[PDB]
């Protein structure tokens, strides 16, 4: 769901 | 207590500018 | 759901005896509840997620922010005659005066 | 949040969000009241009962946030810890008494506009501000309904 780091 | 410059928004109480709602708990508070 | 962006709403504290008589949970002083009674009509509440988080107040005396409660535990959310208990910060301030001095910046 | 508004951008430059390296999840809210120390619940990083104990090197710590979702290029500081501590009398068995924790981020992190710490209350500002009927402000981007 997160956007990746 | 807390920071020396704790509390105080750089947004907000630094440039004298209030939020939508902080009224509401100022009221609250007598 | 699950928000976008950051969630805020402001909500009242409510009297010990009323906090104690809405659950079966021992209530002890470290803890203090908030939220609206169901005659107030009004709503609001800390829900999954927000645990840990801040229960802030701003000072009418010097303008500032104050860290009063941490979002801690309910029975469901926003629940009628239900409400959210948070940490009560100046009670346990002496062990944060001293982890933080005793082990550093 | 249940019946909660979208924070204004700076609204809450304390706020900060516990992260999970993988699965790469929000965990809890924390807030900022140092330039190296966090202040949390205890519960979000122990409590048996859900097999939950987590370690500094299972979390990340995201600053200057608004959006949930997205990594907020020059916006959001992220800090990998150094220490946790859990309140020694910390009751998870029965009431979650004492659910606090602190968390020693691993280098000092920088304000701006979006990351400044907020107060830790002394005894005069807690008499006089927690009171019945008073209003305090609760954040985070937790669960908008319960069901
Ligand atoms: N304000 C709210 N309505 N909720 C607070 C944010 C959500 N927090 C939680 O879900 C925490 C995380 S750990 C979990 C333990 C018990 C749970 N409460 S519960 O309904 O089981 C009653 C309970 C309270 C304390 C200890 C054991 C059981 C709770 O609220 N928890």
């Amino acid at each position: 769901d997160f956007e990746e780091i | 207590s807390g920071e020396a410059d704790c509390g105080l928004r750089p947004l907000f109480e630094k440039k004298s500018l209030e939020d939508k709602t902080e009224r509401e708990l100022l009221e609250s508070y007598i | 759901g699950q928000p976008s962006v950051l969630q805020v709403v402001n909500l009242p504290i409510v009297e010990r005896p009323v906090c104690k008589d809405s659950t079966r949970i021992r209530i002890t002083d470290n803890m203090f509840c908030a939220g609206y009674k169901p005659d107030e009509g009004k709503r609001g509440d800390a829900c999954e997620g927000d645990s840990g988080g801040p229960f802030v107040m701003k000072s009418p005396f010097n303008n500032r922010w104050y860290q009063m409660g941490i979002v801690s535990w309910g029975e469901g959310c926003d629940r009628d005659g239900k409400y959210g208990f948070y940490t009560h910060v100046f009670r346990l301030k002496k062990w944060i005066q001293k982890v933080i001095d005793q082990f550093g910046e | 949040i249940v019946e909660g508004s979208d924070a204004e951008i700076g609204m809450s430059p304390w706020q900060v969000m516990l992260f999970r390296k993988s699965p790469q999840e929000l965990l809890c809210g924390a807030s900022l009241i140092s330039d190296r120390w966090v202040l949390t619940a205890a519960h979000c990083l122990l409590y048996p009962p859900w097999d939950k104990n987590f370690t500094e090197n299972d979390l990340l710590v995201r600053i200057g946030k608004h959006s949930r979702t997205r990594y907020e290029r020059n916006i959001e500081k992220i800090s990998m810890l150094e220490k946790i501590y859990i309140h020694p009398r910390y009751n998870w068995r029965e009431n979650l008494d004492r659910d606090i924790a602190l968390m020693k981020l691993k280098k000092p992190v920088a304000f701006s506009d979006y990351i400044h710490p907020v107060c830790l209350p002394d005894r005069e500002t807690a008499a006089s501000l927690l009171q019945a009927g008073y209003k305090g402000r609760v954040t985070g981007w937790g669960n908008l309904k319960e069901t």
